[PDB]
């Protein structure tokens, strides 16, 4: 019992995306719909290899959102380049001076800016957002943001800047190469490694040492 | 590689 042939707009043989335990998202078929339990689950068989039963928030469709359906905290999957695709939550939606792309933060605490044909709507998101990211310093961080906003204290930071910046609980020497929106491009001195980092993020000293005073 | 959003603990 519990077959379904539709739940709304998700519709049997439809294209999807499907999220697999490897925490990367792929492109397949939706060939089931079943109430088990407390709720629907999802067949997904997927193009290149494999099956799924999935929940409705580890699915996303197979479209692009028109960028006037998403707001702040909403769930998507968006190409990770470092390509992959990957969930995350919408941090800022397209404007001038972000050069109309998306700001996402995934799911593993990483940051970029996506464009408009580079992110998917997760099917059925759970009504609070981050309830469902298994990290839990990034679902609490996630959770303070999307409460917060619009409200975004950040740092002025100028390239040529010197600063220290954490990582895994150390704090580096660095120098800021780039600014991009929301985000700055931090150069690890003594690694010489580079990392884009949202410019409200403690992570970077003059925004620890505000919030530690503040509180 | 990433060191997400918030200082490690």
């Amino acid at each position: 019992g519990g077959e379904l042939s539709k739940d709304g707009d998700l519709i049997v043989s439809m294209r999807i995306l499907g999220k697999k335990r490897t925490k990367t998202w792929h492109k397949g078929t939706l060939i089931a719909i079943q109430t088990v339990g407390p709720g629907k689950k999802y067949k997904v068989k997927f193009d290149n290899k494999g099956k799924s039963l999935l929940s409705g928030n580890h699915i996303a469709y197979d479209y692009h959102p028109p960028a006037d359906k998403l707001y702040v905290g909403s769930r998507v999957v968006a190409k990770y380049k470092d390509v992959w695709l990957y969930a995350g939550i919408v941090a800022e939606t397209p404007n001038v001076k972000n050069k109309l792309r998306f700001l996402i933060f995934f799911d593993d605490g990483y940051a970029s800016y996506v464009t408009q044909s580079e992110l998917y709507p997760i099917c059925r998101p759970l009504k609070k957002t981050w309830e469902d990211i298994e990290d839990i310093s990034c679902r609490d961080f996630i959770e303070e943001y999307v409460t917060a906003y619009p409200n975004r204290p950040m740092v002025l930071l100028k390239s040529g800047q010197l600063i220290k910046t954490e990582w895994e609980g150390t704090w580096w020497k660095s120098r800021v190469e780039e600014v991009d929106g929301s985000l700055v491009r931090i150069l690890f001195l003594d690694d010489k490694r580079c990392e884009w980092i949202y410019r409200g993020s403690t992570r970077l000293e003059p925004m620890f040492s505000m919030k530690t005073s503040s509180a | 590689s990433t060191g997400g959003k918030a200082p490690r603990k």
